[PDB]
């Protein structure tokens, strides 16, 4: 579905949220804290 | 013999190789805030006086 | 501000230089030596902003 | 100015990267501003095989 | 007037010895320079002398 970029993971630094859906994509330059890609859907 | 505030003790420094990394053991160093010139990038700068 | 316009900040301490056209907005503690600090922001570890 | 150089070549018949020359063209370009040194992707985990 | 000190005094009244450094770094002949403690020498291998 998409790609993830950034550095140091935690909210200490910002990150990327590339993802596609049907006929859409959204990007977010935000300090995203996570642990795995699991984008629940299908 | 640290002088009083009203009569402060001024010292002039002459031509010297000054290393601002050995004085950390000279005082407890409760506060070491510094102004525009940074203490980290302080041992790479040359001063008039 | 007659009292203080403490609404603007700027960094002084970085591990290295900075390339052109990017931002280094982050709230961490500068090591400023081998002396390790963890958010203490005391002596030998100064707030970058 | 993120680059999305892409092309669709469904002529593959099973071999991984079959010997052949093909071009790539960007689609969408946009600057964000970040020190990126990490890469990851998202997979269809809820229904995989 | 008198500025005596007592060990029984708590925070805000204890004697705080203070030393301030003033720098006049400007486009002028330099008398004091902070060094790199120097890096040791090597032979028979290409280096930036
Ligand atoms: C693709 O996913 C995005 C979020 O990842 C969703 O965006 C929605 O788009 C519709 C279009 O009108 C809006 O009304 C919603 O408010 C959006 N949601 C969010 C959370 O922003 C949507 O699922 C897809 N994008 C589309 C359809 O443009
Ligand atoms: C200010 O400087 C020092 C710091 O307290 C005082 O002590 C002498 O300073 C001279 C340099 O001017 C040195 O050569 C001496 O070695 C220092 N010690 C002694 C015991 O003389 C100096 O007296 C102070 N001067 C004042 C307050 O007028
Ligand atoms: C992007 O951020 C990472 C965060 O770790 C940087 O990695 C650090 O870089 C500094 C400066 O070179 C050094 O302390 C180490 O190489 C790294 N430290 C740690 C703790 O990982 C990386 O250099 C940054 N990239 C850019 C271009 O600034």
């Amino acid at each position: 579905r998409g790609w993830i970029f950034g550095t140091t993971l935690d909210s200490k630094t910002q990150s990327l949220l590339i993802v596609n859906n049907a006929t859409n994509v959204v990007i977010k330059v935000c300090e995203f804290q996570f642990c795995n890609d699991p984008f629940l859907d299908v | 013999r640290f002088a009083s505030v009203y009569a402060w003790n001024r010292t002039r420094i002459s031509n010297c190789v000054a290393d601002y990394s050995v004085l950390y053991n000279f005082a407890p160093f409760f506060a070491f805030k510094c102004y525009g010139v940074s203490p980290t990038k302080l041992n790479d700068l040359c001063f008039t006086n | 501000k007659v009292s203080g316009n403490y609404n603007y900040l700027y960094r002084l301490f970085r591990k290295s230089k900075l390339k052109p056209f990017e931002r280094d907005i982050s709230t961490e503690i500068y090591q400023a030596g081998n002396k390790p600090c963890n958010g203490v922001a005391g002596f030998n570890c100064y707030f970058p902003l | 100015y993120f680059k999305i150089y892409s092309k669709h070549t469904p002529v593959n018949l099973g071999r991984d990267l079959p010997q052949g020359f093909s071009a790539l063209e960007p689609l969408v370009d946009l600057p964000i501003g970040i020190n990126i040194t990490r890469f990851q992707t998202l997979l269809a985990l809820h229904r995989s095989y | 007037q008198s500025y005596g000190f007592r060990p029984t005094y708590g925070v805000g009244h204890q004697p705080y010895r203070v030393v301030v450094l003033s720098f006049e770094l400007l486009h002028a002949p330099a008398t004091v320079c902070g060094p790199k403690k120097s890096t040791n020498l090597v032979k028979n291998k290409c280096v930036n002398f």
